[PDB]
């Protein structure tokens, strides 16, 4: 009867329990920045070929 | 007995469990001090909320118990000197 | 030996035997600090 | 500018904090009332516009008969009344009672004055904790204010200096499952952490001092003579100097492996080291010698993998360089071979104050080494031996169950010790 | 702050309660009328434990002391420290049950609770945090061991945190008062392990076998057994009342002594025991307190543990001084006797240091030790009981009082479970 | 020229009205026969005390009060007392019976024969000033006088003068310990005639002040005499800054400018910052950045609510003694870096300064201790909706089972206030969140 009750409303609150990424993790910060700052240092060398032949171009333009 | 055995495992659960829910409320905020971070956090917000709701009905519930137990106790007594009474009449 | 043997401090928390005042001149004479006359370097601009 | 705020925790937190904060009023010229009859003090007293020099400590502790003697006696207008903190029953050797139950009244009035001290200090470098693991309120409570400490500040510096328990004696018994289970919290909140041991200062008491029958104040005034080679170089000036970032930086290389070791050298009485010469090489030699260290065991079993050396006084840099060529050769000490050099130097003008009613002489010359080796997973070793060896029976478990507490917290406080014994020879190797 | 809120019933209740508050009031400097004309101010501090305050400078303790015939309270009230306690604390019947469980059970003592009842939610609520309670009583009466039990199953219920000790009298078991002595011993047994969080044990002649052997005495009152069982009783509290380096109370040490709430059966004792003729002739040092504890003759139950285990052993210290050379006698004494301790505890001799001496004396210490000689202690009850029950010796003094045999047959069976829940440790 | 003429309804008005006028008795150096010996004064401009006292034919200042009650046995102490001569004798306002904890009594019944007395003398004395600022009110929610009759006076202050303003620091009851039992039936049927008849509205909660007096203070056992006076140093500094020269001097209408966006929506909160005594206030220094930290402290607020569950709408910080314009802008700028303090995000700047040169004055017999420097701050939030929320919890509890109504209907009030006004503050309950809630 009332016992009943009370059993069926503590069964509900272990299913509660059982049920407690979509959540922040504790860190993160930090790998994302990392990704991010990979991601910098990628377009950086992708700019430093560019400015390289740049430079390269350059010397033969102060030879001519 | 069997219903407070029954009140016991499920309080001691209880405990753990927002215990630690309350730990994860605080690596949030640890963290935080970016948009995504901020959904997981509201995700916080309606877990603990279920969470205080389901603290709220066990509060209540194992007060109803207590409740019943202590009915039960009163109306045992009280037929135990009954007994004893009874007897000192034989 | 004889200090030893023959003998208000019986009623006596260690803490107020073991710490006591100091006398004072006892204290540390700062000779290798810098110089407070001239005020340090410290970031003055508040930003 | 150059703040240390000291966190004190319990009857190992104030019978320490008693000796530590005794030696700063004498090693600056602090009356204990607190004035004065040349600014070192900025680190550890503020003022006032009447020349008062208020320390910047907290004394947590759950039982008042261990607080309210500090402000009953002699050092008593020094401290201000609310930067001692009391409870009103003790948490008697256990964890949850420290933990959740007790601890949870008493982590709101600390972060309350935590945060006063530290919105006093602009260029505030770092916490100090000093602790105990046999209790309740020191690991009990610690961990609980290292669990919400990490979330009010961050990558803040928080350095360890707890009191380990002893391998050989104890005071207690159930006093391993407060010393294990605070480790799963000061893993991740613990920037470094020391360690002592108080049978290890009970020999070296009676046979590198004369002084035989001590108490622990005379075991608290070599604890509190670390201390202030730890802060040597922040308040008087030097040759080279350290800083609170510098310990961590030359001594973790790794953030599960936090734990150096601490050893003082010239630990001879008030008449013995005045009768022998006492140079820059015979005090290095007592550091590296493994009957004088502040821990019962021995690193020949282990490795060496970093190392810090402090210096005081008379010292000259040829040498201190003289010496550290012989250490470098001897075969009763190795290194592991990851770490090429192994050092780090920082040298402080000032010689160290003598203490009125303490057991050392005048000295020209220390040296406070912190050396982390691979000799303390014979120290996780014995502290898991004798709790697989009690957990069996269960023999103690319904005392920490049925206060605020869950069961699983033991399961796994062991299979994350089993992780960092294992942890203790991948990087050894 | 901390209080203790102090039961007694009978008359070893009130024979135990007389001299008990004998040793404290010495202690914290108390003459009969109340006042304090004593030397140092360690003696005002922590008073509030025991002592309440009143007009001026009046200290009455918080004692509860309980009969069923005032022919004990007569005399309590009239001894030199009977003006020291409040009128209205001693609770008196009419007719007393005298040697019976059943009648101060049921039948007068179950009347007699809703004073009793009265006088500690007075008291209690006094208080500002109570640690908790205190009981003495014996197990051998009608007054303490069928009502003191009875109010033990009754104030757990609406206090069920705060703390429940007893200096219980076990019977003796050589020699004994009272024939039908294991009928109210058994069933209080029963009674005692559900309702109490720790237990001591005090037997009458393990107060013989030491003050005939060890203080060499030839008229050994009961005013001399009392002190012997107050110089322990106050040697529990010390911590709270006095500083030191490291401190405890009654909640630190049952932390330490119950691995399980079925597990809380101890044996004191006490160290600095000599005669006065034998009094000079000794140093009073460090090993001479703990050579006496751990030999066969200070305890203060008549039961020997060398066929045991020490299970768990305590102790409290006094005097300035147990900081390294106590280190190295706890650690000898685990070392030497290396069969007495079971393997399943890393180590089990707990500390504390108190730095203020009993008055008149140097140092000291006191034992508390959970042990597997308690299994042989109550089975020279129930090897007793089963040899009368079977032929239903004395029975109808108990089932015309309102019980019934079944309640008799269920004290068998939960008191040889539990000497069968002792026995696999040793 | 820049007068304010207080009004101190029932037996909490004329108890504050005893404490209110001993500081000012002292801060322009009035003994209390009315006589001022020294005509110059150490920081103002020789008439400062024409917001309070006025001149007369003895060389004699008297108050600019009127003190009203419908009882004669606390009025009869301020005839006795020490200040008998100071006060004007019909500036002391007596009935013969009182409402006696009810509406319609000092509403309807009892509060019409003191209605007509009252405004002879209130007309008076805004007769004499030529500058009048605006009235000042001190009562309580849960009286007789203090509910009925204010709100009889409110509604017939309204037609006499217009849009004059009219302030109430009013005392609200406390959520625990109220020292009645159909307070909340006046408590409530009072605050329609704090929204519509009213300017700005402040709210005291005793229990919120014995929090600070036994913490702060050290007066274990305080009495309403150790809260009395600091209700004074609110009041005081508040007007400080008509009074005493100044930096930047705020009047009573750059108050309503800054801090009521909408006319709906007047209730801020008072706090004053260094409450402390003369035992600690020799430990620590009490710069401008420690007293204007301290009134952001939810523990020293003086009402029982957390403005950590609300968004700070607007503020006005009040400064006393000792600062400078560099330090007060200084540490202005510290707390809008924490994320403890949120505003609303309508209100982008956010704050207006007062600076008095002016240190607060310490009383004999009092309490404090003599500081350098103060704070008053009166922000306004979205923290309000808690405390509201906290009396319908305690009328329609106690109104389910029409308990007490029978004492209302028969002293002349009709039925519709009990289903009305509350639902009259059931909108303003509802106002407060969509004045807080974030834009779309």
């Amino acid at each position: 009867a009332a016992k009943a009750t009370s059993r069926k409303a503590h069964l509900l609150t272990d299913r509660c329990g059982q049920e407690a990424a979509r959540l922040p993790l504790p860190m993160h910060r930090d790998a994302r920045a990392q990704q991010t700052a990979e991601v910098v240092h990628a377009h950086a060398r992708g700019a430093r070929l560019t400015a390289a032949r740049l430079g390269r171009a350059q010397h033969q333009i102060n030879g001519q | 007995t069997m219903t407070l055995g029954l009140m016991r495992g499920t309080i001691h659960r209880c405990m753990k469990f927002n215990q630690e829910m309350y730990v994860t409320r605080g690596i949030i905020k640890g963290p935080l001090l970016a948009t995504r971070l901020a959904q997981g956090t509201d995700l916080l917000t309606r877990h603990n909320l279920h969470m205080e709701k389901n603290l709220k009905e066990l509060r209540t519930t194992h007060d109803n118990l207590a409740w019943g137990l202590n009915c039960k106790k009163i109306g045992h007594d009280v037929d135990y000197d009954v007994v004893r009474l009874r007897l000192r009449q034989r | 030996l004889q200090q030893k043997w023959l003998a208000t401090s019986l009623k006596e928390s260690i803490y107020t035997t073991s710490y006591p005042r100091l006398p004072v001149c006892a204290m540390s004479r700062r000779e290798h600090a810098i110089p407070v006359p001239h005020p340090r370097l410290q970031p003055i601009p508040r930003f | 500018m150059r703040e240390c705020i000291s966190i004190h925790v319990g009857q190992a937190g104030v019978q320490i904090g008693n000796a530590c904060w005794e030696l700063y009023c004498l090693e600056h010229g602090i009356q204990p009332d607190g004035q004065m009859p040349d600014d070192s003090f900025n680190t550890f007293f503020s003022e006032t516009g009447a020349g008062k020099h208020v320390p910047r400590a907290v004394f947590v502790d759950l039982e008042p008969t261990v607080i309210d003697e500090v402000r009953t006696g002699t050092y008593r207008q020094l401290f201000h009344p609310e930067q001692l903190i009391t409870g009103k029953e003790d948490a008697a050797n256990n964890y949850a009672r420290g933990h959740y139950t007790i601890g949870k009244e008493i982590i709101d009035l600390v972060l309350d004055r935590i945060r006063k001290l530290a919105d006093q200090c602009t260029g505030l470098q770092g916490f100090l904790v000093f602790h105990s693991f046999g209790g309740g309120t020191g690991s009990g409570f610690t961990s609980l204010l290292m669990e919400r400490l990490s979330v009010d500040y961050g990558k803040k510096s928080k350095l360890e200096f707890s009191i380990y328990p002893a391998p050989q004696v104890s005071t207690a018994v159930v006093e391993p499952y407060n010393s294990i289970l605070t480790t799963h919290t000061t893993l991740e909140h613990s920037d470094c952490a020391f360690m002592v041991d108080n049978e290890a200062i009970y020999d070296i008491c009676r046979r590198n001092l004369d002084i035989e029958r001590p108490t622990y104040t005379n075991l608290n005034r070599l604890i509190g003579q670390i201390v202030s080679s730890i802060t040597a170089s922040l308040r008087f000036d030097g040759a080279l100097n350290v800083d609170l970032t510098e310990f961590q930086t030359n001594l973790v290389p790794y953030p599960r492996i936090h734990f150096p070791l601490a050893t003082y050298a010239p630990v001879i009485s008030a008449e013995k080291a005045y009768h022998e010469q006492l140079s820059v090489a015979e005090i290095t030699n007592a550091c590296f010698e493994p009957a004088n260290q502040m821990v019962k065991c021995d690193p020949r079993h282990g490795k060496y993998m970093a190392c810090c050396l402090l210096y005081r006084g008379d010292v000259v840099p040829k040498d201190v360089n003289a010496a550290i060529a012989t250490i470098k050769t001897k075969r009763t000490i190795q290194f592991v071979d990851w770490c090429p050099t192994g050092f780090k130097v920082g040298i402080n003008y000032q010689p160290p104050t003598v203490v009125p009613g303490g057991d050392l002489a005048k000295v020209q010359r220390a040296v406070c080494m912190l050396s982390n080796t691979t000799a303390i997973a014979e120290a996780w070793a014995r502290l898991d031996h004798k709790f697989d060896l009690m957990y069996a029976k269960r023999a103690f478990v319904h005392w920490y169950v049925g206060e605020g507490m869950e069961e699983g917290e033991f399961s796994e406080a062991r299979e994350d010790m089993a992780a960092l014994e294992k942890d203790y020879e991948e990087v050894g190797v | 702050m901390r209080e203790i809120v102090h039961l007694q019933a009978g008359q070893c209740g009130n024979q135990i309660g007389a001299k008990f508050w004998e040793v404290i009031s010495d202690e914290h400097g108390i003459d009969p009328t109340g006042t304090y004309h004593g030397d140092s101010d360690l003696q005002l501090e922590r008073i509030n434990v025991y002592y309440n305050e009143a007009t001026g400078g009046k200290y009455v303790p918080r004692a509860v002391l309980v009969d069923l015939e005032p022919g004990t309270m007569d005399s309590v009230r009239s001894g030199p420290f009977g003006q020291i306690f409040r009128p209205d604390n001693f609770v008196f019947g009419q007719s007393g049950a005298g040697n019976n469980w059943a009648k101060g059970h049921y039948t007068e003592g179950a009347e007699l609770v809703d004073s009793v009842l009265d006088v500690v939610r007075k008291e209690a609520e006094s208080c500002d945090c109570l640690q908790g309670f205190q009981l003495t009583h014996s197990l051998g009466g009608g007054t303490g061991s069928g009502m003191g039990t009875l109010l033990i199953s009754k104030i757990r219920e609406e206090y069920p945190d705060r703390i429940m000790n007893t200096f219980s009298v076990v019977p003796s078991p050589k020699v004994s008062d009272t024939v039908v002595e294991p009928y109210n011993a058994t069933l209080s047994v029963h009674q005692l392990v559900e309702n109490t969080d720790e237990t001591y044990c005090i037997d009458n002649e393990a107060l013989y076998d030491i003050c005939f052997r060890t203080l060499k005495l030839t008229t050994p009152t009961y005013g001399d057994l009392n002190h012997l069982v107050s110089a322990t009783m106050s040697g529990v509290t010390t911590c709270l009342r006095f500083p030191g380096q490291l401190n405890a109370d009654l909640r630190k040490l049952a932390v330490n002594m119950v691995p399980f709430p079925r597990l809380h059966f101890f044996m004191p004792g006490f160290a600095p025991l000599t005669s006065r003729g034998s009094q000079q002739y000794r140093a009073l040092t460090v090993p001479e307190l703990t050579q006496q504890m751990f030999d066969a003759k200070n305890m203060m139950a008549a039961c020997d543990p060398r066929h045991g285990r020490y299970l768990t052993v305590a102790a409290v210290f006094r005097g300035r001084m147990s900081m390294k050379e106590v280190d190295e006698q706890m650690l000898n004494v685990q070392n030497k006797n290396s069969s007495y301790f079971v393997e399943w505890i890393p180590n089990n001799v707990k500390t504390a240091v108190c730095d203020i001496p009993p008055r008149g004396l140097k140092m000291s210490a006191t034992f508390i030790g959970n042990s597997t000689a308690i299994q042989e202690l109550f089975k020279r009850i129930s090897e007793q009981f089963t040899a009368m029950f079977r032929r239903k010796a004395f029975l109808h003094w108990y089932t015309g009082e309102g019980m019934d045999e079944m309640e008799f047959t269920e004290a068998e069976s939960n008191m040889n479970d539990l000497v069968s829940e002792y026995q696999q440790y040793q």
